């Protein structure tokens, strides 16, 4: 058969759809697809490049549970009771600080109220054995990571979570509540739930426009990317969030379709929020303290990019012969390595060969100071298949900043040669 | 549709070839008429347009 | 927003005696002032 | 002339060049030559664009330098925040309403939206 | 499925009511309606003056507007126009009551 990228994966059961679709939830030119990683969103038509965006999935209201970012707490799909014990735990929070706690406390009580979506989407949510989030891991995994600092950040919000439920789960809360979050796990779970999988956006219900906290359905089954093909859209007539399609893309069936979770910031903030790190993420930072600088022009014209500083992209038609190795990776590195350019006045050749050099010790200084080598990580990682997820992630963290660092070095090379040419 | 003569004829023309009909720019007979009829009783009524880009007062006729 | 800006005006005043014979004065080919009608004659 | 003779097509870094200095000497007409000749071997004008614009007003023939800017938005350029600024501000201390609401206008439909800067300068002609 | 809905869609199709829901569904995508009428109207514009000898029994606005609901996924006919596939010959015309 054709090789496309939902080939490789297995169809979902009828009723995740079905649940969706008997409340008003349509999905248009789309599929859904289930694999060891976890439900994937796929293509199932071609659409040709277009002049306007064109909608993938429609969700109702009524399906999600959405907070305001501001103090009058509102919740408009408003499931909470005037009265209610919940409504005190919810205002005792920091406004500014903790939004994944409020968020946390309405889940839960979504899974206690009768005839709630939640109650039966839950079933299709991540367990504790495969969400990636780092909230549910044990000391030994944050060993692994190799870095004192995400570390630390780890365990203090580790504490966090608990020290609320303590606080606010005592003997002598009302059984509603108690019934809530029983053991501690439970309130992990939420918590870890609401970190991953909360989307930040502005919604104007009748006339008021605020912006909000929310958990929606089915628009989680998207995965990241740093090159997307889809955004989130709130119509406000029906009351509901459209997924769409970008313009001017071209989509062949079997192909992915992606959005981009935060945009401007490094491995380090996925895998506190998200557990997920990218070999190309274009915003990481290598740090240099060393004083060598290469002239940033230069750099450019060799490996193509073109751009304003902040946004560089690579352009292909003028790399007539199909190149692969400038990717997010070399993009980065524009950003980090120091560089001096000044007036228009050419750099001499010998003068930078210099630069490179010493600017290589640092990177190998750099990539001996750790453990083991990016060989050796493959071979953990090869080694044992099925593992606590939690530490896949943690071995596949340092692989990426290696290979990073690895792929500077052979970089800095081909400059070289080529200033030459 | 009512009283623009060289608005009018043109219409006939442009509908007959399959054209697009442009808005008018100049005025109605009827409001012509209410200028020369108070012009007859000494008084004087004028439409001026300012321009907003460079401040100019363009008297229409 | 910037709005469109759009400004017309009307503007209504009693007229001159100069006025009132410039709205009606030509001069011809002769050099010959017109426009004063002195006779009652219709036709 | 030389390289072209040659076959090679230039390196980016030194078309712009020439145009920095062209437009120091205003040579409006000749710089907007350069830069379509820049497209036709598959480059990104944007960059480029707002060099000779930027320097156009340094070196005294805003006349110019406004011309540029509406032929490249025209296009779909879009452009830099502080060049925006740039023009709004210098051309209502010469005098010229016109072309600064033209601009402004422009800033609009691109994406940014005005504040109380670019208002208080237009007012000046204005009143 | 309800068992015997086929002529009332025959006829939601051939009465011209897919164009009343198609207004619908564009409107829900607009703040202002004013504006919506404006845009269309120029579209039409364009299309008219770049090739005039198309139009006469098809429509311009209609083509806009077909043309849009095409862009989203949902099949229409060009400018809605349907031929009437029973007609007895050359000059006969239906009555329509």
């Amino acid at each position: 058969p054709h090789d496309t990228p939902a080939s490789q994966l297995e169809l979902a059961d009828p009723d995740f759809y079905k649940i969706g679709y008997v409340r008003s939830f349509r999905a248009y030119g789309i599929e859904f697809r289930e694999g060891p990683d976890g439900y994937g969103v796929f293509a199932s038509r071609d659409v040709e490049p277009l002049r306007r965006a064109r909608v993938i999935m429609e969700i109702p209201l009524e399906l999600m549970l959405t907070i305001s970012k501001k103090l009058p707490w509102m919740f408009f799909p408003d499931i909470i009771p005037v009265g209610h014990p919940i409504f005190d735990i919810i205002n005792s929070t920091n406004p500014e600080t903790d939004s994944d706690l409020r968020l946390a406390c309405l889940l839960l009580y979504a899974f206690d109220c009768k005839d709630n979506f939640w109650q039966l989407y839950g079933d299709f949510l991540p367990s504790d054995d495969e969400c990636t989030s780092f909230l549910l891991a044990t000391e030994e995994d944050l060993l692994e990571l190799q870095d004192e600092k995400l570390a630390s950040t780890m365990r203090e919000q580790q504490q966090r979570a608990l020290e609320f439920w303590e606080k606010n789960w005592h003997s002598a809360v009302p059984l509603k509540i108690k019934r809530l979050a029983r053991d501690p796990e439970r309130f992990i779970w939420a918590m870890c739930i609401a970190q991953s999988r909360s989307i930040n956006l502005q919604m104007r219900i009748g006339a008021l426009v605020q912006d909000a906290n929310l958990l929606v359905p089915y628009a989680d089954m998207m995965n990241h990317s740093f090159q997307p093909n889809c955004f989130f859209h709130w119509r406000f007539k029906d009351r509901m969030l459209e997924v769409m399609i970008n313009a001017g893309q071209r989509i062949r069936k079997g192909d992915e379709m992606t959005v981009d979770y935060m945009a401007g910031q490094k491995n380090n903030f996925f895998m506190q929020r998200y557990g997920f790190s990218s070999p190309v993420n274009p915003w990481d930072v290598i740090h240099f303290t060393g004083d060598a600088k290469i002239h940033l022009d230069t750099f450019l014209s060799v490996f193509n990019i073109s751009g304003l500083p902040g946004e560089y992209y690579h352009n292909s038609r003028l790399s007539n012969d199909g190149d692969s190795f400038v990717d997010g990776a070399i993009i980065a590195a524009a950003r980090t390595l120091p560089t001096w350019s000044d007036g228009d006045l050419p750099p001499i050749p010998s003068l930078e060969r210099k630069a490179v050099k010493e600017l290589q010790e640092e990177c190998h200084q750099m990539l001996a100071e750790f453990p083991t080598t990016s060989d050796e990580d493959q071979k953990i990682l090869d080694s044992m298949p099925d593992c606590r997820r939690t530490l896949e992630a943690a071995i596949k963290y340092r692989l990426h900043r290696k290979l990073l660092i690895e792929k500077v070095i052979q970089a800095l090379d081909i400059y070289q040669d080529r200033i030459l040419f | 549709k009512s009283d623009h003569i060289r608005a009018r004829q043109e219409v006939l023309g442009t509908t007959i070839i399959g054209g697009t009909i442009p808005n008018p720019e100049d005025a109605p007979e009827s409001f012509r008429l209410l200028v020369r009829e108070l012009r007859s009783l000494a008084l004087e009524l004028n439409h001026f347009l300012v321009s907003e880009k460079n401040f100019q007062i363009n008297r229409k006729e | 927003m910037i709005d469109r800006y759009k400004h017309q005006q009307l503007r209504i005043g009693s007229v001159s005696p100069q006025q009132i014979s410039a709205w009606a004065t030509k001069i011809l080919p002769n050099g010959e002032i017109v426009g004063e009608v002195t006779k009652p004659y219709t036709f | 002339r030389r390289e072209l003779s040659e076959g090679l097509r230039p390196l980016h870094e030194t078309f712009l060049a020439l145009v920095r200095l062209f437009g120091a000497k205003g040579l409006a007409t000749r710089g907007l030559e350069i830069l379509a000749a820049m497209e036709k071997l598959k480059y990104d004008i944007r960059q480029a664009w707002l060099v000779l614009v930027e320097e156009l007003v340094r070196s005294n023939h805003l006349e110019d330098a406004n011309k540029v800017f509406l032929k490249g938005a025209e296009g779909g350029l879009r452009a830099t925040d502080e060049i925006y600024d740039l023009l709004i501000e210098q051309d209502c201390k010469v005098g010229d309403h016109s072309n600064a609401l033209t601009i402004a206008y422009e800033m609009e439909a691109a994406g940014r939206m005005a504040t109380t800067f670019h208002f208080n300068c237009l007012l000046s002609v204005q009143a | 499925r309800i068992p015997f809905l086929e002529e009332q869609v025959r006829k939601i199709r051939d009465g011209g009511k897919l164009l009343t829901m198609d207004i619908h569904r564009l409107l829900l995508n607009e703040d202002n309606r004013f504006d919506f009428v404006n845009e269309i109207a120029a579209e039409a514009k364009q299309y008219v003056e770049n090739n005039r000898d198309e139009y006469g029994a098809k429509k311009a606005i209609l083509h806009v507007l077909s043309n849009r609901m095409n862009d989203a996924g949902v099949y229409r006919a060009e400018a809605y126009m349907e031929s009437d596939p029973f007609k007895p010959g050359p000059g006969y015309l239906k009555d329509e009551l």
